[PDB]
C-alpha cells in the first residue's frame, strides 16, 4: 500500500520516545 | 441452526397432535412418578431447597 | 394555501364534464383509499409494479383513459392493463373480484367514487411527490 | 435536530472515522463502565452491617468505617479480571479522569471540523481502489454510505443553496 | 475433516462432561461458610 | 488554462454549479443563467434526459493557454467540466512532488487549526 | 480508444426515441396502447433492420398495425448494445421509482 | 425412484445431473423427417483447470488444477432447445432456454481467485453428418456466447460503472485521469466458448443419453480492468430427447 | 512494514498484560 | 417479468448471479437476490413449484395460477416491517399505511420478556445461594473469608 | 481424597492466581479458540464474500487494511443462518472465501462470555460475597447477543451480523440507521441516556470523593498515599461532600447513604444498556423507531417538512447505497 514513509519514525519515536521516559522513571525510583 | 431449526421446524398437524399426546403422557407419568417418590441423593445434593 | 373547490373539481368524464367535490368526500376517499389501495398504491406508487403509477398524466394514456371520475370506477369495477387489452380483476381487487379480495365487499358507488377523487385531486396539492416514489419524500 | 446533526456529520466529515471522536467514545463508554462496575462492586461487597434483608439501612453517614471490604473487592477482581483497583483514592481520581478527557479529546476533534480539517479518508486505500477495481474494504463501503447521504439530504438540509438534482444523478446502487 | 469433526465432538463432549459434573459434585457445600 | 464556457446545442451558455466547500465529492450540473438545470453527468443512464451527448455540450476556451480553443467530444468537455466544478481550470505538475491528487489546507488554516 | 459505449448511445437516436433494438420495455408506457401487449412483441421480435419491419410482425392485428403506425414517429432502431441487451436488461434494468 | 425435494434438499444432490446404468449402452433412432428436442439438458463441471500465464521467454503454457471456494452451485440445468436434423445428416442442438449459466470462483496455487461465468448460452451444437442414430461414440461439438461476467449495472466498490456510477475517480479529484482510464471506463465483453459433448450411454427407449464434456472458455476480465484467463472446465452431462 | 508496526504493537501490549497480571505489585494488607 | 416475456431461467443479475432464481449452497434451485438468504422458507403457496432439485422452471414457466400470484403480493406488501407508531413499511416509508403485522409484536414482546426473565433468575438463583449459606445481607466483619485466605502473591 | 475430588477442589480453588471454577471449566477452551482464530484472522484471513454476491471484501491487514478498516468478514449471505463449521466446507480455502472464520469466534465468544459472566457469579459464592456483579455484565453481555446473534436471527442471515472491526461496526451502525431509524427509538435513546448519564455520574462521583479527600500526605507527594490498601476508616468526609453537593443543588437531590448512592451507580447504566440491547433486539424483528414522515401537512395538504422529514433524506440515502450491488427487487424487506 502507498503508505506514508515517514510514517515508520514517527510511530516508533511515539512509542520510542515517552515510554523511555517512564522506564527510566520507574528503574531509579526502584534502586533508592 | 438455518434449513433444521430445531423444534420450530414442525409444519404437519399430524406431528403437532402426535407430539402432544407424548407430552401428554409423559406429563402425567411424570406427576406420578414425583406424587411417589422423594429427591435422590445425587438430586439433593444438587440443588438449594428453598422458596426463592 | 388551503383545499378549494378549484382543487378539488376534476374531471368527470372525457368528454370534458367536471364536478366539484366536498372536502367531506376528499377526506373520505383518502381514508378509503388508505383501507383498500395503499398497501400497493401509497403516494401514487405501485410497489408491485412500480412501472404504473396514479398519476393524472399516465391515466391519461391509459386505455380507455382513466384521468377522470367514470374512468377510475370503471377501472375499479373491471380493471384491465394500461392497453384495455386485458382484464385482470382475477388478480387486482375490483367489485367484479370482491369475493377473492374481501376489502371490496363493502365499497358502493359512492364509495368508489370518492377514491377516484382522491386519486385524482392528490396530484394537484402534491405535484411530483404523488407517483414520484422516493426520490421526492 | 441534533440527529440529523449526527447523521451530517457522518455524511460529510465521516466523523466516526475521526480519532478523536474514538477517544471521545472510548472516554464515555468506559465511564459508563466504571459508574456500572463501580456501583455494582459496592453493592455485592457490603459487610453486615444490620439484620434487615434491605441492606440500605445498615449505613450511617457519620460512621468512620468503610460500609463495603475494599479486601475482598479486590480479591475478586484480581481473580475475575486478572487486575483490581487497590487504592480507593486512585479509583475515585480515576472516575473522574476517564470521562472528563474522553469529552475533551472530542471537543479537540469538533474545533477540526470547523475548519472541515477531517480524518475522511486514507490516501493509500484511495490509490489502491482508484487503481484496483476488486479491492473492497468496509473504510470503500462507508464512503459510498458518505456519498448517499450528502446528495439525497443536501437539498433540503441546506435550502439556501438551491440545490438541483435531476434524478439521473443521484447515486444509487442496483433496484433501490 | 471427518477426522477434524470426530475430534471436536469428543473435546467438546469431554468439557461439557467436567462442567456437569463438577456442578453435580455438591457444589452447594463449596462456599466459605454453611457447608450446609 | 483558460476560462471554460460552455454552450449547449442551441448555442445558449450553461454554468457548471460550483462545489461548495463541505462536500468532498459533487455532481456536475450545468444550468442556464436561470438556473434551470440543462446538463449534467447523470449516475442512472437508462433515463437520463440531460446528458451531454443528448444535449449537445461543448465547451470553449478564453484566455489562458487554451484561448481559442473549442472542444466538442463529450469525453473531453465532460473532463473540464468536472474541473469546472473547482473554479478556473489549472494546468499542474503532478510528477515532481509525486502529488496524489487530494486537497490539503493552506498555513492559515494549520495556523487557525492549533 | 477507451469509451463507455452507453453514454455514447446516448448521443444516438437512442437518446430521443425509443429504440426498438435496445430500450428497456418500460419505455413503452409513455405511448398510449403500447403497453403491455405490443411492447412485449416488438421486443420479443428479434432485433430489426428499420423501424417500419416494426409493422411485419407476424400476428398483428388491423388495430395494431395502426398504433404502430401512429407510433412510428416515436421509434428508432440503432445498433444492439450488448451491455442493453444481456442479462435480460431490456426486461428488468434494475430501475423501479 | 421418485425423489421428493424434501429427501434431496441439503445433501448436494440437487447440483448434480441425472445418471443411466452402465448397461444403458443402446442407440437413439433418428427419424430424419421427424422434428426433435432436447427436453432437458444437464451440464455438471467435475474439474476446473485455468492455463497458465508463463514468463516472458515464450516456454510453455500449462493448464493447472484450481480449488472451487464457491460450492454446489456450478452446474447447468433444465436446458433446452431444438434438435435439428440437417440436410447432411448431422443433427443439430439450438438452445432456446434454461439455467445455462452459473458464475464460478476457483483458486489457483498461491491464492488468486479466478471467477468465471460458466455457461452455454445460445449453444449451437452439431453432430458429424449421417447420423440415423445416437449412439454411445455420438460427439457433438458446438460453441456458445460468454457475456461479461457482471452486467452494465454492477457498481465497482469506488462506484463507478457501465450502466450507472460515477464515471472517475471521485476521491482523488485532482489525479492526471489518464493513469486511470482502464479502470474508470467499464467495458463489457462478449466472447466464444467451444464444448465437445460425447455420448457415452444411451438409453434407445426412453431417449436419455448422457457422457462426458469438455468447454473452453475465457474467465472475468472485470469488465475490462485486467485480462482474462484461459478456463478449460470438464465434467459429466445428462440430456433427454423427445419427439417434438 | 506497516502490518508489522501493527502487529509489533499488538504483540507488546500482549506482553505488558503478562507483566501487569503476573509481576503486578502485590497489594499487601498493612 | 416473465409475463413481459423474460426468460427468468437464463437471465444473468449485474452479479454474474441469476437475477431471478439462483443455487443455494447445496444446488437447489432458489429465488435470487438478497432473498437467497431465506431459501429455506415453505409454504402453501409455494410448495407447488418445487421439484425434486428446487424450484421447476416448467412449473414457474407454466403452472403459476392466480391464487399463487394473489397470495405473494399480499404477502409482499404486508412483510413484518413497520414503526413504533405503527406506520407499515421499511423505515424511510412515508406515513399512510397503519400497519404492524402481529409477528413483530408478538416476536418482539417475549423477546424483552424472555430477557428480563432470564435477568430475574440469575438474580433469584444468586441470591437463593447466599441466602442458604448465610451471606445474602454482606460480609460478616468479624470473620471475613477472604482475610483467612492466603494471599494470591 | 481420590482424583475426582482433588481436581474438583483444583478447579473451584480461591488459591488460584486466576479462579477457574467450573464455568471457567468451558470458558478458558472457547475463549482460547475464538481468540486465536481472531488474531489470525485479522492479520492474514483472504477476502470475504459477505453479501453472497461473489464481491469479496478484504478485512485482513495483509490484504491492504489498517487498524482502523480491517476487520473479521460476517460470513456470506448464500449461507444465512446455516451452521458452517470447518467441517462442512469442501477445504479451508471454500471455508475462508465464504466467512467460516466470523462464525467460530461469534460462537465460541458468546460462549465464553456467558461463562464469563457465570464465572462471576461463581467466585462470589466462594468469597462470601454478594452475588449480583454479573447481573451488571449482563447488560454489555446482552448488548453483544444482540449484534452477533439476535438481529441476525430476526434479519436470516449471519452476514447481517456485525462485523469484527473498527469500520465495520461503523458499517452495522450506518446500516441500522437506515433501515430501522434507531435514532428514533426510545430505546436506544435510553441506551445513550444510560452511557452519558453513566459517564456523567463516573465523574460526579469520582469528583466529589476526590473533593472530599481528608488531608494525610503533604504537597510533594500524591495524595493516594493517604489511603492504606485495607484500612479501615475511611479516606473521604461524605458528609462534607454531601454539604458541598446538597448546596450545589439542594438538600435533597443529594444522597447521604453511601449504599443508595452505589445502587444508584450500578442501576442507571445497567438499566439503560438493558434497554438498548433490547432495542436492536426487537428491531431485529423490525418494530423500527417512530415514523413521524409527511406528519405535518398543512390546510391544502402540503407537507410541511419537520427535523424528522431531513433525517429521512439522509436514511434514504444509506438506504440506496447500502450494498449496492446485493438487490434484484425494489423493497430491501431484510
Ligand atoms: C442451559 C441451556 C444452555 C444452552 C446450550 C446449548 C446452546 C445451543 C443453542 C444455540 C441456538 C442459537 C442459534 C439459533 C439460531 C437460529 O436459527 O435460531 C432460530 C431457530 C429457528 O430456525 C429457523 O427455523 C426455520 C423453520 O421453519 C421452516 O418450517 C416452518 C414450518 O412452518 C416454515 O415452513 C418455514 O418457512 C420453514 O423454513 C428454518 O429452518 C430456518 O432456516 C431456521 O433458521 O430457532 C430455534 O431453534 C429456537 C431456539 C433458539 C434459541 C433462542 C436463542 C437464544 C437467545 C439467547 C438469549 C440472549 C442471551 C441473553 C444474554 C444475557
Ligand atoms: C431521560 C431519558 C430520556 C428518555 C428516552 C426517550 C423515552 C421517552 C421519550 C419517548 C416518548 C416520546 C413520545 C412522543 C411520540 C409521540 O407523542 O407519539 C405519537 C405516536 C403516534 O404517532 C402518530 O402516528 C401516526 C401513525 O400513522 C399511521 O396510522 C395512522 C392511523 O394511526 C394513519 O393511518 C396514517 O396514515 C398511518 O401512517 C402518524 O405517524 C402521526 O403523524 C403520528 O403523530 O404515539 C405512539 O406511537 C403511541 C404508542 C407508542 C408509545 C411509545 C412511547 C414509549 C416511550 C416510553 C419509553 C420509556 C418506557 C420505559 C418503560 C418502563
Ligand atoms: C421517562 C420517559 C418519559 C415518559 C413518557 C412515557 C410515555 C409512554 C406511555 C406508555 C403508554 C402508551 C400511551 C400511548 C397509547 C398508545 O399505545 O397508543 C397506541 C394504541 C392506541 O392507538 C391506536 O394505535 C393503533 C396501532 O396500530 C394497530 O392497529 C392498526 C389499525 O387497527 C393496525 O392493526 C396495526 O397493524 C396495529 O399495530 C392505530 O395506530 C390506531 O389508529 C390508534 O388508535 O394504544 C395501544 O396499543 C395500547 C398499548 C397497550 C400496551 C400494549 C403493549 C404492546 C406490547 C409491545 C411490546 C413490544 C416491546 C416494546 C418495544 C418498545
Ligand atoms: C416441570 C417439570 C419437572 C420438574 C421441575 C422436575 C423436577 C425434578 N425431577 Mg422430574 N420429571 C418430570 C418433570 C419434571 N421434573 C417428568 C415429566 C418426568 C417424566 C419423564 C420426570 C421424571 C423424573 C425422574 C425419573 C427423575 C426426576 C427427578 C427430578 C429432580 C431432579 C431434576 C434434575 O436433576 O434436573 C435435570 C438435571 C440433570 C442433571 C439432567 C441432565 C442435564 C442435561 C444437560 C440434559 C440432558 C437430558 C435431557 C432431559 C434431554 C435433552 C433434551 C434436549 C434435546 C433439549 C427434580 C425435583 C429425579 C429425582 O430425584 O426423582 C425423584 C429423577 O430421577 N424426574
Ligand atoms: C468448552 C469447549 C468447547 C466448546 C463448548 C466448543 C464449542 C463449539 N465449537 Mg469448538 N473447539 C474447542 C473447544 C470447544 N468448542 C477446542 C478446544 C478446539 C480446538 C481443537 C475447538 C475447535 C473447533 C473448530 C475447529 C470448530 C469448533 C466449532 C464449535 C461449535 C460446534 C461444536 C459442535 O458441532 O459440536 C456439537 C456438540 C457436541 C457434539 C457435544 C454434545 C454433548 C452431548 C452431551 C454428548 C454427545 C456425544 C458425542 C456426539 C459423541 C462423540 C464421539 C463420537 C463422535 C465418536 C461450538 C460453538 C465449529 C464452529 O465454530 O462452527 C461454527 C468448528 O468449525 N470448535
Ligand atoms: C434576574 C435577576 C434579577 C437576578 C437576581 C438573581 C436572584 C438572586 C434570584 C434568586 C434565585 C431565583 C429566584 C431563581 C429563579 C430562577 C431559577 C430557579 C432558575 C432555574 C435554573 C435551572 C434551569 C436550573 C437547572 C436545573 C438543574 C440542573 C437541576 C435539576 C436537575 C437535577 C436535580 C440534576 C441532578 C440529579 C442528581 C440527583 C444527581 C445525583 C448524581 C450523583 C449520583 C452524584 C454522585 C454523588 C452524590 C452525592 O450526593 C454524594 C454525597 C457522593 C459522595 C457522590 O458521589
Ligand atoms: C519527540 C519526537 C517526536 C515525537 C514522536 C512523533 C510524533 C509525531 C506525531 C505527528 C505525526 C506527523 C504526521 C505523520 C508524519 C507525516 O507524514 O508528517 C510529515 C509532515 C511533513 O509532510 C511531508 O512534507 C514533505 C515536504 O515538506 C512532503 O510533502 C511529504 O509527502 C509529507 O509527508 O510533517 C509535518 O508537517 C509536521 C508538522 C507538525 C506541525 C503540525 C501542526 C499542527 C499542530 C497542532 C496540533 C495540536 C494537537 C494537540 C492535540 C491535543
Ligand atoms: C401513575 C401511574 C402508576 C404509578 C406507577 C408507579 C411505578 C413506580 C416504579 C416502581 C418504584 C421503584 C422503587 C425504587 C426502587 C428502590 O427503592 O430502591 C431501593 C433504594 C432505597 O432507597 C433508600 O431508602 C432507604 C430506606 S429503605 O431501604 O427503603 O428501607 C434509605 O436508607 C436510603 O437513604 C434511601 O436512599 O433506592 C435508592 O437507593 C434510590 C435510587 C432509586 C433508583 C431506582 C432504580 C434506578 C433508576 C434506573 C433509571 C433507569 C433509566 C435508565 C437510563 C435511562
Ligand atoms: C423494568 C426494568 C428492570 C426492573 C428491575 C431492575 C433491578 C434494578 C437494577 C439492577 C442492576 C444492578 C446490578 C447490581 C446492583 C446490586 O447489587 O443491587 C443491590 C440492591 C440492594 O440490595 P439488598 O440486598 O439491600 O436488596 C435486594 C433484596 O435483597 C431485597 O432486600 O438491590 C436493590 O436495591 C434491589 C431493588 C429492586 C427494586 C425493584
Ligand atoms: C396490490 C395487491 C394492489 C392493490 C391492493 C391495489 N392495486 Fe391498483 N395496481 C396494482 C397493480 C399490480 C397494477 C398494474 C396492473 C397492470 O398490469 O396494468 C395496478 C394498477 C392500477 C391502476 C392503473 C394506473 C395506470 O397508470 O394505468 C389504477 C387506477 C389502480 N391500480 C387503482 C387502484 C385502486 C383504486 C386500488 C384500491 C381500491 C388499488 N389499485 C389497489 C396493484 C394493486
Ligand atoms: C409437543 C410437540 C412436539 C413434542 C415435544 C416434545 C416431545 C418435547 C420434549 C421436551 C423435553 C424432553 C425437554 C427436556 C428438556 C430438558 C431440560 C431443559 C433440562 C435442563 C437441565 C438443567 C437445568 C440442569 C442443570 C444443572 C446442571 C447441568 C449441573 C448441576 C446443576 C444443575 C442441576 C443446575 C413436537 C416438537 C414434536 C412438535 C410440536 C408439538
Ligand atoms: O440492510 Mn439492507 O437489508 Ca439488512 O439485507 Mn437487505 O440489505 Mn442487506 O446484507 Mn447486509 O443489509
Ligand atoms: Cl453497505
Ligand atoms: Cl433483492
Ligand atoms: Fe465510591
Amino acid at each position: 500500500m502507498e503508505v506514508n514513509q515517514l510514517g515508520l519514525i514517527a510511530t516508533a519515536l511515539f512509542v520510542l520516545v515517552p515510554s523511555v521516559f517512564l522506564i527510566i522513571l520507574y528503574v531509579q525510583t526502584e534502586s533508592q | 441452526f438455518g434449513g433444521e431449526g430445531w423444534i420450530v421446524s414442525v409444519n404437519n398437524l399430524e406431528d403437532v397432535v402426535g407430539g402432544h399426546i407424548w407430552i401428554g403422557l409423559i406429563c402425567i407419568a411424570g406427576g406420578i412418578w414425583h406424587i411417589l417418590t422423594t429427591p435422590f441423593g445425587w438430586a439433593r445434593r444438587a440443588f438449594i431447597w428453598s422458596g426463592e | 394555501a388551503e383545499l378549494t373547490p378549484e382543487v378539488l373539481t376534476v374531471p368527470l368524464n372525457s368528454e370534458g364534464k367536471t364536478i366539484t367535490l366536498t372536502e367531506k368526500q376528499y377526506l373520505e376517499g383518502k381514508r378509503l383509499f388508505q383501507y383498500a389501495c395503499a398497501s400497493c398504491h401509497v403516494g401514487g406508487i405501485t410497489k408491485t409494479n412500480p412501472s404504473l403509477d396514479l398519476r393524472t398524466e399516465t391515466l391519461a394514456l391509459a386505455t380507455p383513459p382513466r384521468d377522470n371520475i367514470e374512468g377510475l370506477v370503471d377501472y375499479m369495477k373491471n380493471p384491465t392493463t394500461y392497453d384495455g387489452e386485458q382484464e385482470i380483476a382475477e388478480v387486482h381487487p375490483s367489485l367484479r373480484s370482491a369475493d377473492i379480495f374481501p376489502k371490496m365487499r363493502n365499497l358502493t358507488e359512492k364509495d368508489l367514487v370518492a377514491i377516484a377523487g382522491h386519486i385524482l385531486v392528490e396530484p394537484k396539492i402534491l405535484g411530483d411527490k404523488w407517483g414520484g416514489g422516493k426520490v421526492y419524500y | 435536530a441534533i440527529f440529523r446533526f449526527l447523521l451530517f456529520f457522518q455524511g460529510f466529515h465521516n466523523w466516526t472515522l475521526n480519532p478523536f471522536h474514538m477517544m471521545g467514545v472510548a472516554g464515555v463508554l468506559g465511564g459508563a463502565l466504571l459508574c456500572a462496575i463501580h456501583g455494582a462492586t459496592v453493592e455485592n461487597t457490603l459487610f453486615q452491617d444490620g439484620e434487615g434483608a434491605s441492606t440500605f439501612r445498615a449505613f450511617n453517614p457519620t460512621q468512620a468505617e468503610e460500609t463495603y471490604s475494599m479486601v475482598t473487592a479486590n480479591r475478586f477482581w484480581s481473580q475475575i479480571f486478572g487486575i483490581a483497583f487497590s487504592n480507593k483514592r486512585w479509583l475515585h481520581f480515576f472516575m473522574l479522569f476517564v470521562p472528563v478527557t474522553g469529552l475533551w479529546m472530542s471537543a479537540i476533534g469538533v474545533v477540526g471540523l470547523a475548519l472541515n480539517l477531517r480524518s475522511y479518508d486514507f490516501i493509500s486505500q484511495e490509490i489502491r481502489a482508484a487503481e484496483d477495481p476488486e479491492f473492497e474494504t468496509f473504510y470503500t463501503k462507508n464512503l459510498l454510505l458518505n456519498e448517499g447521504i450528502r446528495a439525497w439530504m443536501a437539498p433540503q438540509d441546506q435550502p439556501h443553496e438551491n440545490f438541483v438534482f435531476p434524478e439521473e444523478v443521484l447515486p444509487r446502487g442496483n433496484a433501490l | 475433516m471427518e477426522t477434524l469433526k470426530i475430534t471436536v465432538y469428543i473435546v467438546v463432549t469431554f468439557f461439557v462432561l467436567l462442567f456437569v459434573f463438577g456442578f453435580l459434585s455438591g457444589d452447594p457445600a463449596r462456599n466459605p461458610k454453611r457447608k450446609d | 488554462k483558460g476560462h471554460a464556457v460552455f454552450r449547449n446545442k442551441e448555442g445558449e451558455e450553461l454554468f457548471v454549479r460550483r462545489m461548495p466547500a463541505f462536500f468532498e465529492s459533487f455532481p456536475v450540473i450545468l444550468t442556464d443563467k436561470n438556473g434551470v438545470v440543462k446538463a449534467d453527468i447523470p449516475f442512472r443512464r437508462a433515463e437520463s434526459k440531460y446528458s451531454f451527448e443528448q444535449q449537445g455540450v461543448t465547451v470553449s476556451f478564453y484566455g489562458g493557454e487554451l484561448n481559442g480553443q473549442t472542444f466538442t467530444d463529450p469525453p473531453t468537455v465532460k473532463s473540464y467540466a468536472r474541473k469546472a466544478i473547482f473554479g478556473e481550470i489549472f494546468e499542474f505538475d503532478t510528477e515532481t512532488l509525486n502529488s496524489d491528487g487530494i486537497f490539503r489546507t493552506s498555513p492559515r488554516g494549520w495556523f487557525t487549526f492549533a | 480508444e477507451l469509451v463507455n459505449v452507453v453514454d455514447e448511445k446516448l448521443g444516438t437516436a437512442y437518446g430521443e426515441k425509443i429504440d426498438l433494438n435496445n430500450t428497456n420495455i418500460a419505455a413503452f408506457i409513455q405511448y398510449r396502447g403500447l403497453y403491455p401487449t405490443l411492447a412485449k412483441l416488438i421486443v420479443k421480435n428479434a432485433p430489426y433492420e428499420s423501424v417500419e419491419d416494426v409493422l411485419n410482425i407476424p400476428g398483428l392485428t388491423e388495430r395494431q398495425k395502426q398504433i404502430l403506425r401512429e407510433n412510428l414517429e416515436h421509434f428508432t432502431v440503432t445498433e444492439v448494445e450488448t451491455a442493453l441487451v444481456e442479462g435480460g436488461d431490456r426486461y428488468n434494468n434494475g430501475l423501479y421509482k | 425412484q421418485t425423489l421428493t425435494y424434501d429427501d434431496i434438499v441439503g445433501t448436494g444432490l440437487a447440483n448434480k445431473c441425472p445418471t443411466l446404468d452402465d448397461t444403458a449402452r443402446g442407440a437413439y433412432p433418428i427419424d430424419s423427417s421427424q422434428t426433435y428436442r432436447i427436453a432437458r439438458l444437464c451440464l455438471q463441471p467435475t474439474t476446473f483447470l485455468v492455463k497458465e500465464e508463463p514468463k516472458n521467454k515464450r516456454q510453455e503454457a500449462e493448464f493447472v488444477p484450481t480449488k472451487l471456494v464457491t460450492r454446489e452451485t456450478t452446474s447447468l440445468d433444465q436446458i433446452q432447445g431444438e434438435l435439428k436434423v440437417n440436410s447432411d445428416g448431422s443433427l443439430t442442438f439450438v438452445e432456446e432456454d434454461g439455467i445455462d449459466f452459473q458464475p464460478v470462483t476457483v483458486q489457483m496455487a498461491g491464492g488468486e481467485r479466478i471467477p468465471l461465468l460458466f455457461t452455454v448460452k445460445n449453444l449451437v451444437a452439431s453432430t458429424q453428418p449421417n447420423v440415423t442414430s445416437i449412439t454411445t461414440s455420438t460427439d457433438f461439438k458446438g460453441e456458445f456466447n460468454v457475456p461479461s461476467y457482471r452486467t452494465a449495472n454492477f457498481l465497482d466498490p469506488k462506484g463507478r460503472g457501465l450502466a450507472s456510477g460515477y464515471d472517475s475517480a471521485i476521491a482523488l479529484p485532482q489525479a492526471k485521469e489518464e493513469e486511470l482510464a482502464r479502470a474508470n471506463v467499464k467495458r463489457f465483453s462478449l466472447t466464444k466458448g467451444q464444448i465437445s459433448l460425447n455420448v457415452a450411454k444411451v438409453d434407445g427407449r426412453t431417449g436419455e443419453i448422457a457422457g462426458t464434456f469438455e468447454s473452453e472458455q475465457l474467465s472475468d476480465d472485470d469488465m475490462g480492468a485486467h485480462e482474462p484467463h484461459e478456463v478449460k472446465i470438464q465434467g459429466v452431462f445428462y440430456a433427454s430427447i423427445e419427439p417434438a | 512494514m506497516e502490518t508489522i508496526t501493527y502487529v509489533f504493537i499488538f504483540a507488546c501490549i500482549i506482553a505488558l498484560f503478562f507483566f501487569a497480571i503476573f509481576f503486578r505489585e502485590p497489594p499487601r494488607i498493612t | 417479468d416473465q409475463k413481459l416475456g423474460a426468460n427468468v431461467g437464463s437471465a444473468q443479475g449485474p452479479t454474474g448471479l441469476g437475477k431471478y432464481l439462483m443455487r443455494s449452497p447445496t444446488g437447489e434451485i432458489i429465488f435470487g437476490g438478497e432473498t437467497m438468504r431465506f431459501w429455506d422458507f415453505r409454504g402453501p403457496w409455494l410448495e407447488p413449484l418445487r421439484g425434486p432439485n428446487g424450484l421447476d422452471l416448467n412449473k414457474i414457466k407454466n403452472d403459476i395460477q392466480p391464487w399463487q400470484e394473489r397470495r405473494a403480493a399480499e404477502y409482499m406488501t404486508h412483510a413484518p416491517l413497520g414503526s413504533l407508531n405503527s406506520v407499515g413499511g421499511v423505515a424511510t416509508e412515508i406515513n399512510s399505511v397503519n400497519f404492524v403485522s402481529p409477528r413483530s409484536w408478538l416476536a418482539t414482546s417475549h423477546f424483552v420478556l424472555a430477557f428480563f426473565f432470564l435477568v430475574g433468575h440469575l438474580w433469584h438463583a444468586g441470591r437463593a445461594r447466599a441466602a442458604a449459606a448465610g451471606f445474602e445481607k454482606g460480609i460478616d466483619r468479624e470473620s471475613e473469608p477472604v482475610l483467612s485466605m492466603p494471599s494470591l502473591d | 481424597a481420590n482424583l475426582w475430588e482433588r481436581f474438583c477442589n483444583w478447579v473451584t480453588s480461591t488459591d488460584n492466581r486466576l479462579y477457574v471454577g467450573w464455568f471457567g471449566v468451558i470458558m478458558i477452551p472457547t475463549l482460547l479458540a475464538a481468540t486465536i482464530c481472531f488474531v489470525i484472522a485479522f492479520i492474514a484471513a483472504p477476502p470475504v464474500d459477505i453479501d453472497g454476491i461473489r464481491e469479496p471484501v478484504s478485512g485482513s491487514l495483509l490484504y491492504g487494511n489498517n487498524i482502523i478498516t480491517g476487520a473479521v468478514v460476517p460470513s456470506s449471505n448464500a449461507i444465512g443462518l446455516h451452521f458452517y463449521p470447518i467441517w462442512e466446507a469442501a477445504s479451508l480455502d471454500e471455508w475462508l472465501y465464504n466467512g467460516g472464520p466470523y462464525q467460530l469466534i461469534i460462537f465460541h465468544f458468546l460462549l465464553g462470555a456467558s461463562c464469563y459472566m457465570g464465572r462471576q457469579w461463581e467466585l462470589s459464592y466462594r468469597l462470601g460475597m454478594r452475588p449480583w456483579i454479573c447481573v451488571a455484565y449482563s447488560a454489555p453481555l446482552a448488548s453483544a447477543f444482540a449484534v452477533f446473534l439476535i438481529y441476525p436471527i430476526g434479519q436470516g442471515s449471519f452476514s447481517d451480523g456485525m462485523p469484527l472491526g473498527i469500520s465495520g461496526t461503523f458499517n452495522f451502525m450506518i446500516v441500522f440507521q437506515a433501515e430501522h431509524n434507531i435514532l428514533m427509538h426510545p430505546f436506544h435513546q435510553l441506551g445513550v441516556a444510560g452511557v452519558f448519564g453513566g459517564a456523567l455520574f463516573c465523574a460526579m462521583h469520582g469528583s466529589l470523593v476526590t473533593s472530599s479527600l481528608i488531608r494525610e500526605t503533604t504537597e510533594t507527594e500524591s495524595a493516594n498515599y493517604g489511603y492504606k490498601f485495607g484500612q479501615e476508616e475511611e479516606t473521604y468526609n461524605i458528609v462534607a461532600a454531601h454539604g458541598y453537593f446538597g448546596r450545589l443543588i439542594f438538600q435533597y437531590a443529594s444522597f447521604n447513604n453511601s449504599r443508595s448512592l452505589h445502587f444508584f451507580l450500578a442501576a442507571w447504566p445497567v438499566v439503560g444498556v438493558w434497554f438498548t440491547a433490547l432495542g436492536i433486539s426487537t428491531m431485529a424483528f423490525n418494530l423500527n423507531g417512530f415514523n413521524f414522515n409527511h406528519s405535518v401537512i398543512d390546510a391544502k395538504g402540503n407537507v410541511i417538512n419537520t427535523w424528522a422529514d431531513i433525517i429521512n433524506r439522509a436514511n434514504l440515502g444509506m438506504e440506496v447505497m447500502h450494498e449496492r450491488n446485493a438487490h434484484n427487487f425494489p423493497l430491501d424487506l431484510a
